[PDB]
């Protein structure tokens, strides 16, 4: 299987995307839209916009929960002053059912533009760490990525560049619990060091 | 469409510190003990 | 030194490996992975605040208890031959009891300004609210460690004034001037502690 | 304006200007005031004249307090990252140099009042060294004001 | 222009130029200051001649004060990353070499004034070694200046 | 041109060439300087003959000075990462070898001056050992030169 | 060519080959240097006879110098990562072996020359033990050379 | 073939086999070398016979030498990650076992020659214990070879 | 098959089985070897009967050698991560428990041969304690065996 790519009329490619599983859920039923995407090799992508600062991907499937339902990956590419770089960001996502719009937010899917984001689970159904949150919490549309890699605005040689993972040696919660524990371990080894030196007398009178 | 990324698992913050703070917590116990026994002040005259 | 060789070994091996981990983030390209912004913003403004409220009272009574046994061992030590010390020289104990008072007064001041909110996003939790986290942290450090250091200060001079009073009773009034300058460092911390949190307001 | 995390370093600059200068003022008064109560048994005449090494360490505290009021009042919500590093580098310049001026006053002021109790000719020399020990903190003051006020 | 956190290294240059010179000059004043009090009990004539280790250690503090002011007046929001490492490298250069010169002046200043109490012929040699320990701060000054003008 | 973080390591080469050589020269001056005062109580004639080991440690300081200026004149905005690494290794090679050479000078300078105070025949042998202690910094100098020329 | 970060490890091979060997050559010259001065008061005839641990410690210094020049001459911009990792391993194999061999010469050079003041027959045995301490640096060469020719 | 950073682990085995065995061979030479000089002042006849612990410590050095060349002969760019981990595990298992064997030779070699100055019967007993301490370095060799052949 | 970095933990099991075990055997040879030289000055008749703790400590290295060979025989490229972790815990449980056993034979072998010279009745009791001292390495064997069969 290969990626859905969007090549430009000018002699350079543009934004490309990959997953293993791609499942979208509506209400209770789970639909595996991964053979129609990567192995099918033909897709209806209406508007693959590019302006060198804002780009989109529309993926439409025509055979889903009832009707023709499209997914919209929305990326952006800004210049951040503090970091003096170009950082791409998956802005939100959109699913379009009967008229209605799903609006899944995806922060922590950001990257520094030259490289590519890559995550393991970009799933919905919030537990703690899921990158996709809806705008309304009792939402019906849910989606699941068992793999993930998107590059946008800086694609070269029709393939991905280095990865900017969601891997995270310390994500914030372990990095709060470590800063709490290793602070009060300085208190405990201080209280132990005073106790380890209260030595008794040698003789009595 | 090559240059697919390396697939780090999603529990990478957990597994990294579950190894690290155990192993340097176990090695710190191992050096403290091994020190205490390396010299132990015997009564060696007899 | 046997137990100090542990802390001297941990402090070396920790940094040493920070250095090798520091010249391997820059040298590849991976300085974008460092993100002191993601450290200061993502974690909590409750962690910085409630640590500083805890460090305000606790680190002040650490130096308050530290100041007692330095001179309280000197009271009972010099008081065996000269028992006239015990009533006159308890003011040195109160001068390291005021530094716990400055702690607990500032502790209930800093605890009243903490208020829960609902937002969870670093943009939804505004810069009025993250500054509320850091200011309660820094106020706890400047009233916690300052009352600690002046707690040792009035205790050390209080121990010396307890021992000169055993030799000559007319000396303790003159040496008591030094403990006033030592106790002024405690009030200097409480001034900065209420200035860092004068304009602050936590909540949403 | 500035980012959300920007206000962190200015608070640390206001703290470390006061915390480390408190440690200097504590050592400068404890280590020297140890020598005051010690010499007072054999010579109670200089018991009011030798209180001046513990007040040279007292000015080390008020060096740290002035820059603390400067930073804690210039601090506001949404300061730039450039302004906060200036106030962080201000407080480290005054507190950790006042820590040096606190150690230099305490070691000299303890030794000076022992030699003054043994020979009173040293008193005109002791206050000269305490001048040189205190201006270490004074140089830390004028670099903190030239950094925070930019 | 450059990134926003570029000014962090520059104010770390202005800070570390001051404190590491101050921590050195504190060691020069304190360690030699104990040498003044130990010798003056027996030889009260050599107290005004013997203060030259605490004065030559004071030149280390003004070596740091010059570079700390020169860096702080060269600061600007949005300085480039290349300009910022120059002032950071100049701050550690005058500081840690002034810190090393602060140790060397304090050691030979302490042992020197104990020797001049036992023999006045050492007073011509003591300033010779104290100069050689003082130029180490001067060598750090001229390379901190060659980094700051760039 | 090179990356933006490249010039950090080159100015770290300029700093570490100075502050580590100055730390070495400070140890050679201080550890031998106490030996001069311990000799001078009995043999004041060999005072000027004994300024040589603090002079031999002084050449270690200017060994790091010439390469620090050599790195600082070769600095530029946006140098290559290959060039900046060459000056970083040039800085550590002269400073840490100068720190070792300054450590070697101060040890034999301490015992050799104390040893020649009891017997003047050691003085020709002592200054021979100090030659071997100096060339350790000279070997580190010439590799710092050929690393800075590339 | 290679990656941009490639030159870092080969240059750290050039610096560690010098400063670790110089650290060994310092400890070989300093620990044996204090042994000469404590010996020479009783037996002043064996001065030039007893410089041979100091000279053989200096051979450890030129041991690091040869490998540092050979590594610094193979340095080029954009070399492969395999080539630089060889010269990093070539640097540690001569430096940390020269630090070990330099530690070996210093200890027996201290004990050996103190014994020759009491008995002259040790001198023909002490030079034999210093040879076995010398080949440890020589074994560091032939691994460092065979790592650099590849 | 393997990755670009694969060669880093194998050259670490080439260095650590020589570095750690040199530290063992140094401690076998240095710690036993002090025992020769303390023995020699009373018994000058047992000097050529007393060098037998410093020769066996030299055999520890060539145990690390043969595997360092054997690993460096097996070095190549584009080696697999499996081949490099064996040579790293081979290098640690002979150097750190040679450091252990050189520790044991240094301890009993020192105490053995201090004991044989008072009794010549100990010389056949001391050489028996040195053989058992020698095979510790030899046992590290046969695991280093069985890891490097595959 | 397994991942590319899988073989590192297994060869770490092959090296830690030899490094810690030879280090354990080193301490058992060194500490008891000092006890032999202190014993034989007074009692030369029992040195054949007294080198038994040197021999009992030597099996600790042989216990580590067996697991070092057994792990290196199961090594192939593409081992599973489960099979690689089993050999890592095989080497740690026979190396570090051998280091525990070498501590016991080292101390009891030291003090036991001190009392064996002054009283020959201890020889029945001394070797009885050395039985319980050696089985710590033997218990580490059969857990290293039962981890390696899987
Ligand atoms: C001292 C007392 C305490 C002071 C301690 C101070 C510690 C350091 C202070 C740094 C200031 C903050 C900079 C920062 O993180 O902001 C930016 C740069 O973040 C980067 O990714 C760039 C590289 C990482 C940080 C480099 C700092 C080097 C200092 C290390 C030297 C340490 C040596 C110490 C010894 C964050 O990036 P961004 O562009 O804003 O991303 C937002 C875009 N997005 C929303 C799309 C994701
Ligand atoms: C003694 C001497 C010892 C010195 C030894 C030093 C050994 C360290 C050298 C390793 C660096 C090379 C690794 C590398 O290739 O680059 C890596 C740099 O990432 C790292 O540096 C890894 C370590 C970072 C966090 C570890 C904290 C250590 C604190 C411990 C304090 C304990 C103190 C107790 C005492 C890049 O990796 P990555 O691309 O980011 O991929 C990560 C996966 N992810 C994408 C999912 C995030
Ligand atoms: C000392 C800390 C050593 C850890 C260094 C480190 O790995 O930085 C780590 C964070 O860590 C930080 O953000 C730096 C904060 C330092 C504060 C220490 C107290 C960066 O490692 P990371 O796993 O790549 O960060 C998560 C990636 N992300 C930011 C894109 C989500
Ligand atoms: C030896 C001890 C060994 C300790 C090893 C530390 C092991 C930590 C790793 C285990 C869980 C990590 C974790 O999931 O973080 C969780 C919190 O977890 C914590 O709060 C960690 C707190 C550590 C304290 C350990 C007690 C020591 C007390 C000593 C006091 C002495 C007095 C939060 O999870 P998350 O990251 O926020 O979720 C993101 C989702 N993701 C993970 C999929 C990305
Ligand atoms: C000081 C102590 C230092 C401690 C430092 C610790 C640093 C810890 C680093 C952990 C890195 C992440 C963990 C992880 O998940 O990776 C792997 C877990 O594999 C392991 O768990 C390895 C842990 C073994 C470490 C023990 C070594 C101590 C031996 C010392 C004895 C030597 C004695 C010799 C003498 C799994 O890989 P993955 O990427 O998650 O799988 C996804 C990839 N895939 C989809 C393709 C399958
Ligand atoms: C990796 C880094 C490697 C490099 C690191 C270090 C390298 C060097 C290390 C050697 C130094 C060891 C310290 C030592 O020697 O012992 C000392 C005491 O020891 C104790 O009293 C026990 C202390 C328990 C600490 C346990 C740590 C586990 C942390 C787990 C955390 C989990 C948290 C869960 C809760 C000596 O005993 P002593 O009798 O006091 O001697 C004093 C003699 N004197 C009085 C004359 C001065
Ligand atoms: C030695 C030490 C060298 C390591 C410090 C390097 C910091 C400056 C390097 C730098 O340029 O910043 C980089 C981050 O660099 C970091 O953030 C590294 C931080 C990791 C931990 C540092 C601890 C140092 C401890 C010291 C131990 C001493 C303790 C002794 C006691 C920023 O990189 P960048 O600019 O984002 O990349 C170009 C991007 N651009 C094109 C947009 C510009
Ligand atoms: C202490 C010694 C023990 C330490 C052990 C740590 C070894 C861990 C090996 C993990 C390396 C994995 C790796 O990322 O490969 C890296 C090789 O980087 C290296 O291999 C350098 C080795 C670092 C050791 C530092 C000691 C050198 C001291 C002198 C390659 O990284 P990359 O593929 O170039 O990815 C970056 C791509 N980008 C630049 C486009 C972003
Ligand atoms: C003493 C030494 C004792 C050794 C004790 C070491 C104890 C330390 C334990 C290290 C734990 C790391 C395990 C691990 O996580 O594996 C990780 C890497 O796997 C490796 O590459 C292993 C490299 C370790 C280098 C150690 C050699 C130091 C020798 C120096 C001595 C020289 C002395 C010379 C002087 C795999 O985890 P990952 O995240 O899934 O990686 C995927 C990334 N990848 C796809 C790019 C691969
Ligand atoms: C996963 C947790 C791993 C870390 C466990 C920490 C527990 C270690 C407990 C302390 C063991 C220290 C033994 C030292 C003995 C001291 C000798 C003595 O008191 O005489
Ligand atoms: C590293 C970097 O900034 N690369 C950018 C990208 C961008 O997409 C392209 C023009 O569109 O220009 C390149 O220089
Ligand atoms: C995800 O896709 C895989 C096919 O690659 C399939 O086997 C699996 O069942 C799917 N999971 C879900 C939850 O749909
Ligand atoms: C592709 O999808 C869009 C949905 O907006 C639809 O209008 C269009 O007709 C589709 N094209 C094809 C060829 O199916
Ligand atoms: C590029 O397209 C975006 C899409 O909305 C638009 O906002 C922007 O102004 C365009 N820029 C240019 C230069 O045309
Ligand atoms: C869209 O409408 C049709 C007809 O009402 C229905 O069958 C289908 O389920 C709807 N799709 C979704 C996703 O609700
Ligand atoms: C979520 O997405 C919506 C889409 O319009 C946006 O308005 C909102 O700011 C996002 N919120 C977060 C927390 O990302």
């Amino acid at each position: 299987m290969n990626v859905p790519v969007s090549y430009n009329d000018s002699y350079d490619t543009r934004i490309l995307f990959w997953a293993q599983n791609f499942s979208v859920a509506y209400g209770e039923h789970w639909e595996d839209l991964t053979s129609r995407t990567f192995g099918v090799q033909d897709l209806n992508l209406t508007g693959s916009f590019w302006n060198d600062t804002v780009a989109r991907l529309v993926l439409t499937y025509d055979s889903l929960f009832g009707t023709m339902v499209t997914f919209k990956f929305i990326l952006a590419n800004s210049y951040y002053s503090v970091s003096a770089r170009h950082w791409f960001t998956l802005e939100n996502l959109e699913i379009h059912s009967n008229g209605s719009v799903a609006y899944f937010n995806a922060s922590q899917v950001t990257g520094p533009s030259i490289y590519s984001f890559h995550c393991e689970h970009v799933s919905s159904e919030n537990e703690d760490g899921n990158l996709l949150v809806p705008d309304t919490q009792p939402s019906l549309w849910q989606m699941t990525f068992r793999d993930f890699q998107i590059q946008a605005f800086n694609v070269t040689d029709k393939k991905f560049s280095y990865a900017s993972d969601c891997a995270g040696f310390f994500s914030p919660g372990i990095w709060m619990g470590l800063l709490t524990s290793l602070f009060m371990l300085f208190i405990f080894t201080y209280g132990l060091h005073m106790i380890l030196s209260l030595k008794t007398m040698d003789r009595f009178d | 469409t090559y240059n697919l990324a390396y697939k780090y698992n999603f529990e990478y913050p957990v597994v990294f510190n579950l190894v690290l703070w155990i192993m340097i917590g176990l090695a710190l116990t191992l050096i403290v003990t091994c020190y205490n026994i390396w010299n132990m002040d015997p009564g060696y005259d007899s | 030194t046997g137990l100090v060789l542990l802390y001297s070994g941990v402090f070396v091996a920790f940094w040493a490996c920070l250095l090798v981990v520091g010249i391997c983030y820059t040298i590849f390209d991976l300085g974008f992975r460092f993100d002191v912004a993601w450290f200061l913003t993502e974690t909590s403004p409750f962690m910085w605040s409630n640590l500083g409220i805890g460090l305000a009272i606790s680190l002040s009574v650490v130096g308050a208890a530290w100041g007692i046994y330095i001179t309280g061992s000197s009271i009972i030590g010099g008081g065996v031959k000269a028992p006239r010390i015990k009533t006159k020289n308890l003011v040195s104990i109160i001068f390291c009891e005021a530094v716990a008072i400055y702690g607990i007064i500032m502790a209930i001041v800093i605890s009243n300004m903490a208020e829960p909110f609902s937002a969870t996003d670093p943009k939804a939790i505004g810069h009025r609210n993250y500054h509320a986290g850091y200011s309660m942290f820094g106020a706890g450090l400047t009233v916690g460690l300052s009352n600690l250091f002046c707690g040792v200060c009035v205790g050390i001079v209080g121990s010396g004034a307890a021992l000169a009073d055993a030799q000559n009773p007319s000396l303790f009034v003159k040496i008591l001037i030094v403990e006033i300058f030592g106790s002024a460092i405690g009030l200097f911390g409480v001034i900065v502690a209420i200035l860092q949190t004068s304009r602050v307001k936590m909540g949403d | 304006n500035g980012p959300e995390y920007a206000s962190f370093f200015a608070v640390m600059g206001a703290s470390a200007a006061m915390v480390f200068s408190a440690l200097g003022a504590a050592y400068g008064t404890a280590k020297s005031g140890t020598g005051i109560a010690a010499m007072s048994v054999m010579r109670p005449e200089m018991i009011m004249k030798s209180i001046i090494p513990v007040v040279m360490a007292g000015i080390i505290a008020i060096y740290g307090l002035v820059v603390a009021v400067l930073i804690a009042n210039s601090l506001n919500d949404g300061i730039s990252l450039y302004r906060s590093f200036l106030q962080l580098g201000a407080g480290l310049s005054v507190g950790l140099s006042g820590l040096a001026a606190g150690f230099a006053i305490g070691i000299v002021g303890d030794a000076g009042v022992r030699g003054t109790a043994q020979q009173p000719r040293l008193f005109v020399g002791m206050i000269l060294i305490l001048i040189f020990a205190e201006v270490l903190g004074l140089y830390g003051l004028i670099v903190a004001l030239i950094l925070s006020t930019k």
